[PDB]
Formats: structure tokens, C-alpha cells, sequence
RNA sequence: UUGGGACCGAGUAUUGCAAUUAUUGGUCGCGCAACGAGGAAUGUCUCGUAGGCGCAGCUCAUCAAACUGUGCCGAUUACGUCC
RNA sequence: ACUCAACACGGGGAACUUUACCAGAUCCGGACAGGGUGAGGAUUGACAGAUUGAGUGUUCUUUCUCGAUCCCCUGAAUGGUGG
């Protein structure tokens, strides 16, 4: 929505990240406000 | 709750969304609007 | 009511290959000729198939093809018949005065253009043109 | 594509085969004396694999191809044809 | 590239606010759309790689040490957003006070409201889809013949 | 030149593969042996060979509701 | 006979400016060349002689 | 106007595996379709040149108002200055 | 490709091919075998009928005919007038 705190550069740094420890498409649905979390994501990113 | 499941939902949704995105590139006020941008950044770079 | 040259419908049927080509233009004679062997195979059949079958008070089922490099005779008058423009099967039926063609012509292979208002560029004084 | 045991038998007594780079068929000496007839894509494959595995050493020139085949060559060729050799090019010179 | 737009947060410093007149020596003279009249001046990265000119709209920040000493232009907010702003819900476009409130100055000033965006065009991506595998009629001419 | 990813409209039926269709213990099916007569063993077949060339060998014929047929040389004596 | 007979066929037949190819690469753009019966401009002929020509006036 | 043809209908033969959106020739009709020395402005040229005229090569089943090359007929003015 | 150093220019006069682009179908040109396939194996090709634009075994039904590299699964390789 329109309401966020959070700088542009901040967002697409971790979505750089996703990138290349892709892995179920975390990257796309992570883009569409739209994100997933279980053991079976990486520590580092899930925390992202 | 785990492991296919969570997978499933979230594949699911993001089809839906692409799905709806090409379904607007069907293209009538999409198309409008490329053909805004375009000429507002044609006469920008002109005026540079 | 119809004449090709003269020969309403049963005349022209009654005539055979050689006694056809004779009565026709030049392109069709030269077509005919510079073929033989065939070079319509599926073509004749498919639509004499379908002709036969039918009841009559109504046209012939449908037959679908992409080719248009063949003529028109006598013999497939009275068909429906499909014919390709890379997109679209086209209807097209057969009738007596379409005798002397081929089957492309009848199949339209462009929208007739109609435009929309010309933008910038266009008129080469410049103005920015709004809005479109 | 059983024409493998002709274009081998080629191969030892020469060393050495060359082809066009085509997709229509054409014999891989142009004459072999033999009087073989092989096609172009055939003949491709055959000595693509043997490459892959060491066999060969593969040149381009143009539109063209030339064939060597190794030392190494050489003994695969022998275990596959079950015959000795006191080696290809003594008998040659 | 990237976003156009930013929010305010409403800790750590960081109020909306618009020019009035500038002055010189890299200040300018700053108004609050809530509080009184202030001064503010301008960051290093924007000293004349960005030009921010005279009743364009900005977003301050505010000293962390000690309140009501001077404030300063960090980000500004380019034309295109202003008007998106100040529709939604957010700021009001008379910043009040304006001068002053108390005297009231530049009354109505009726709303513009962009609406602007749709000519009556652009209706309709519902229709059809492809029709492949049918023979279908579709001869030109039509309409040509009424006779 | 330029160029986008997407091929799908889809969403029928699309073509299995061809694959091969087996018969067991081919050769015992078409030879056939008998009760021994004379300690002779008679053998006989249900698979008669083509008269061609190419078939000239051992090469058998099929058979099928309403032709026979030679996969060898594509060939019909129809029924 | 079936899929095998429907590919590669009416350009081993040989027609038109379609199964040219020059010799020096393989590219059949940019003129294979009739004149006297040589090829180079398709490998320009400004990268290669080696026939005899040389540029004199 | 018998100056010019643009468009347009019919017939025929060749090229090619395929000429339909007429491919190319070749004869009849269409000429009553333009256009009567051309505004502001603008192009490159000094002798076998400018201009006029035709042929070949190139591409290549077929089609050159293009490009490359060769030949024929063959001038006017200046041979100066820095605006 | 866009002032002079874009615009009968990319030898670019393209019917198919050429050809990038659009609608639809086909083929492996996936090397290298570590992992699976008894004499039938895994496998190749096809008349006829049907599907289909297709007297295209593409695919199915049917049966016949054949190297066992062809075949099945990950890794990897490859090709590209894609950037």
C-alpha cells in the first residue's frame, strides 16, 4: 500500500539478495508485497 | 503447516497476479499510458 | 442464373479436362498443364467427401485447408470451403462465377487500414501535437 | 547408423579423415579407394564423442573439418577392432 | 531506478513543509503546515545539484540535540507528487497558518483536483479472445450496402 | 530484432510420446511345433515371407483384420 | 518417407539466393558472388586476397 | 492537338516446385488524368569538361528509373577575390 | 542509421528460401555415462483407418520391421541475426 517508512535503496539492496540465493522464487513473490517464511527458506533471508 | 502446502498457496496467488497482468496488457488504458510516458520523456530529452 | 461464357452449370460439368482447359483464361491453361501428377491431393477429396454426404436445403460441411495456389473448377462449386490468411480460417462458398480464380483472392490477408489521427513527426513544423 | 565399423577401418591405415561441414550427406574422403559412401551428419557425430573423450584432435579451417587422432587414439581403436599394430605411421614411411 | 516518493516519519525529525521567499546565502525562509514561522537551510547534496525553489514542498528534518535552533531541506518533493500528496489525506494545501492565521490570506482558491487522467477513452479490456480452429465469415464492404 | 519470454496458450490435450509397443518371445509365436510323430519333429508357421529381394531371407509378413501387410518393404496384398 | 521426407526439402532442390554459402565461412548474406565465378565479401575481401589481386589505381 | 501519358478493362505466351495483392513480355480500348517552364530557397561544376544520348557488367529462374564501367555528339563564362 | 560524416545507404531490385517479425505444427544438431533397462530387452521405421492445414506413423488403433551407442533421470555441454 502507500503507507511505508522504509527508503527505496534499503528494499532493493535485500531484493539484490534474493536474487541469488534463489530458490522457490522468494524473489517474485517477495515483490509483490507477497512473502513466504518456513524452515525451508535460509536463515539470512527469512529474517530479510 | 508444512512442507508442499505453504508452496502450493503462494505459486498459486503469484500465477493469479500474472494472470491479471496480462490480462492488461490486453492493453487499452495500458496502452494510453505507455503513450503518455513515452512523449513526456521524448520532449524531455529533446529540451535537454 | 450465371454464364461463364456462356454455359450455365450442366455444360460445364459435362466437359472434360482437355475441352476445360481450352475454355479457360491463360493462367488456369498454364496452370493445368505445368502441373499434372497430382498436386491437389487432399484437396478434391475432402470436399467431394463432405458434398456427397449431404441431404441438400443446406450447404456441405466445412473443410479447412491453408493452400490457395489451386484453381477453382466446375467440379467443387457448391462446397464451403477454408482458406488461410496466417491467422484465420475464412469462409468463402463457391459459387458459379468463381470459376476462373483461384482460392486466395476471395481470403482477405490485411485489415484495409482506416487510421487514427497522424502524431509528431508528422508535418514537419513543429507544434508538439496534442493529444495524439 | 551401423556405418561406424567402415569409417574406423578408414581411420587406421591413413590416421587422418576429413568432411565438409553440411547437412547433406556426402562420402568422407571424397574417395577412400574403398569406395565407402557415408553421409555428413553421421560422420559428425561419430567423431564428436571420440573427442569428448580425448581420442581426437579436432581442426576447422573454412567451411571444413580435418581429423587427426591421437596416440591415444590409437588404442581405443585396437580394443575395439580386437587387432594389434606395430603403429600407424612405420607402416606409412 | 527507483521510488520518487518518500513518507514522513513522524520520530526523528522529518515534517513536511513549503517555502515562502528565499534569501541568500544558502538559507531560506520556511513555514510549518501546522506550528509558526521558521527558517530553514540546505544540505550539502543538494547544493547545486538540485535547485529548490520558491513554494515548492520539501520534508525537513529536525535537530535531535536541541529543538528550536534551526531546520534543514533533506529531501524535496518533485511537482509530479505534490498534487498526489495533498488528494490522498495528507497535507493541507494552504500549510496551516499560510502567512499567518488571523488574517486568513488567500481565501478559496477553489480545489483543482487533477481529474484529468481518463478523456472517456480506455474503456473495456473484457472483450474477446482468440477464436482459432473455426471457420468464421468476416468479408469487408459491410456497411458499404444499406440498399 | 528484440525479444520477450512467454509461449503458452496450451491448456489441451498435448501428444504423448510414441513408444514401443512389445511382443514377448516374438519367434514362438510364429513357429509352431508339435506332438512328435516318427520322433520327427514337424515345424510350421503361422508367418508366411514375402516374395521381394529384400524380403528374401527369413523376413516375415504380418497379418491383419482386413489386409496383410510387410514392414520390411511396405507393401500390402490386401484381404 | 514420413517426418524425414517433410524436412530439409526445396533447398536441395536449389532455388533462389537460398542455398548459397560462401566457402571462406558459411554466410550466404551479403552476396555469394558471380563474377568470374569466386567468392570473398562474405569473408570481406578487404580482410583476404591471397588470389592475386591488389588494388593499382 | 496527332504534345504527354497516369489510371483502368479484356485476351495471350514465357519464367518457376509455387506468379492470386495483376511478375515479366507482347496488341486492342481507356487519354475529355495531371502538366503550358515553374515562389521563398537550394545542389556541383573550369575542357574532351558541363549537358544531351546509348551499350555492357553488377544482383541473377524471372524483373533496374539503382550502382560500377566504357563509348558517341560536345559548348557558354571566368582563369579572380575575400565581400 | 538522423547537420555537414542518416534518408536508390546496410552490394537491402526480398513471391518460397533468404528473415530477424506473426499464427500453427515438427525435429535433437543434449557431446560426455557416474545412476536404471536378461534370450523378449531399453530401441528404429511404417501400410491401412482416424486425428490433422497435411495420401505429414506427428499421435493413436493394428501388426509387422530393426544397430542395442539410439532409450529413461540429474549434472554438464551446445547452438543462437538474443542483450
Amino acid at each position: 500500500g502507500e503507507k511505508c517508512t522504509v527508503e527505496p535503496e534499503v528494499v532493493d539492496s535485500l531484493m539484490e539478495d534474493c536474487e541469488k540465493e534463489g530458490e522457490d522464487l522468494l524473489l517474485r513473490a517477495l515483490q509483490r508485497g507477497i512473502g513466504m517464511h518456513h524452515a525451508g527458506v535460509k536463515g539470512k533471508l527469512r529474517a530479510h | 503447516f508444512e512442507s508442499e502446502d505453504c508452496g502450493d498457496l503462494v505459486k498459486y496467488v503469484v500465477e493469479q497476479l500474472e494472470e491479471a497482468e496480462s490480462r492488461y496488457r490486453k492493453t487499452n488504458e495500458f496502452a494510453l499510458y505507455k503513450a503518455r510516458i513515452e512523449r513526456a520523456a521524448a520532449a524531455q530529452e529533446a529540451r535537454r | 442464373k450465371f454464364t461463364y461464357r456462356g454455359l450455365e452449370i450442366d455444360p460445364l460439368l459435362a466437359l472434360s479436362e482437355e475441352e476445360f482447359k481450352t475454355l479457360v483464361h491463360a493462367r488456369a491453361r498454364r496452370h493445368m498443364n505445368r502441373h499434372a501428377n497430382r498436386r491437389a491431393p487432399v484437396l478434391l477429396k475432402r470436399l467431394r467427401e463432405a458434398k456427397k454426404d449431404v441431404k441438400a436445403g443446406e450447404k456441405p460441411r466445412a473443410v479447412k485447408t491453408h493452400l490457395r495456389d489451386v484453381v477453382i473448377t466446375p467440379e467443387m462449386v457448391g462446397s464451403v470451403v477454408g482458406i488461410y490468411n496466417g491467422r484465420q480460417f475464412n469462409a468463402v462458398e463457391i459459387k458459379g462465377e468463381m470459376i476462373g480464380h483461384y482460392l486466395g483472392e476471395f481470403s482477405m490477408t490485411y485489415k484495409p487500414v482506416i487510421h487514427g489521427r497522424p502524431g509528431v513527426g508528422a508535418t514537419h513544423s513543429s507544434r508538439f501535437i496534442p493529444l495524439k | 547408423k551401423r556405418s561406424r565399423d567402415d569409417v574406423y577401418r578408414f581411420f587406421f591405415t591413413e590416421g587422418v579423415i576429413s568432411c565438409k561441414k553440411d547437412p547433406l550427406g556426402t562420402w568422407t574422403g571424397s574417395l577412400g579407394g574403398k569406395t565407402f559412401t557415408v553421409p555428413s551428419i553421421q560422420v559428425m557425430q561419430l567423431m564428436r564423442s571420440m573427442k569428448s573423450r580425448g581420442l581426437i584432435k579436432e581442426q576447422f579451417a573454412w567451411r571444413h573439418f580435418y581429423w587427426f587422432l591421437n596416440d591415444e587414439g590409437v588404442e581405443y581403436l585396437r580394443k575395439y577392432l580386437f587387432l594389434p599394430h606395430d603403429a600407424v605411421p612405420n607402416t606409412h614411411k | 531506478q527507483k521510488r520518487d516518493i518518500v513518507y514522513a516519519d513522524p520520530q526523528e525529525g522529518e515534517e513536511y513543509a513549503q517555502v515562502k521567499k528565499a534569501l541568500g546565502n544558502l538559507r531560506l525562509e520556511l513555514q510549518l503546515a501546522d506550528g509558526s514561522k521558521a527558517i530553514g537551510s540546505i544540505r550539502g547534496a543538494m547544493v547545486r545539484k538540485v535547485w529548490i525553489g520558491q513554494g515548492d514542498v520539501v520534508l525537513v528534518s529536525k535537530r535531535s540535540f536541541n529543538k528550536n535552533d534551526i531546520v534543514d531541506v533533506i529531501h524535496r518533493y518533485n511537482p509530479a507528487e505534490v498534487r498526489a500528496l495533498v488528494k490522498d489525506e495528507v497535507i493541507p494545501r494552504d500549510f496551516r497558518s499560510s502567512d499567518e492565521r488571523d488574517a486568513k490570506n488567500a481565501h478559496s482558491d477553489y480545489v483543482f483536483v487533477a481529474e484529468n487522467d481518463d478523456d472517456g477513452g480506455a474503456d473495456d479490456d473484457d472483450q474477446n479472445v482468440l477464436d482459432r480452429n473455426k471457420v468464421v465469415l468476416d468479408d469487408p464492404l459491410a456497411t458499404f450496402d444499406e440498399l | 530484432k528484440g525479444k520477450k519470454k512467454k509461449k503458452k496458450v496450451f491448456t489441451k490435450p498435448k501428444k504423448p510420446i510414441h513408444r514401443h509397443k512389445l511382443e514377448k518371445m516374438r519367434a514362438l509365436k510364429y513357429f509352431k511345433v508339435t506332438e512328435n510323430d516318427d520322433g520327427s519333429f514337424k515345424v510350421e508357421r503361422t508367418r508366411d515371407e514375402c516374395p521381394n529381394p529384400v524380403c528374401g531371407a527369413g523376413v516375415f509378413m504380418a497379418q491383419h483384420k482386413d489386409r496383410k501387410y510387410c514392414g520390411k518393404c511396405h507393401l500390402t496384398y490386401a484381404a | 518417407m514420413g517426418h524425414l521426407e517433410q524436412w530439409r526439402s526445396r533447398q536441395k532442390i536449389g532455388m533462389g539466393k537460398g542455398s548459397r554459402h560462401c566457402v571462406i565461412c558459411s554466410n550466404q548474406k551479403a552476396v555469394i558472388r558471380k563474377y568470374e565465378l569466386n567468392v570473398c565479401r562474405q569473408c570481406f575481401r578487404e580482410n583476404a586476397a591471397n588470389i592475386g589481386f591488389s588494388k593499382l589505381r
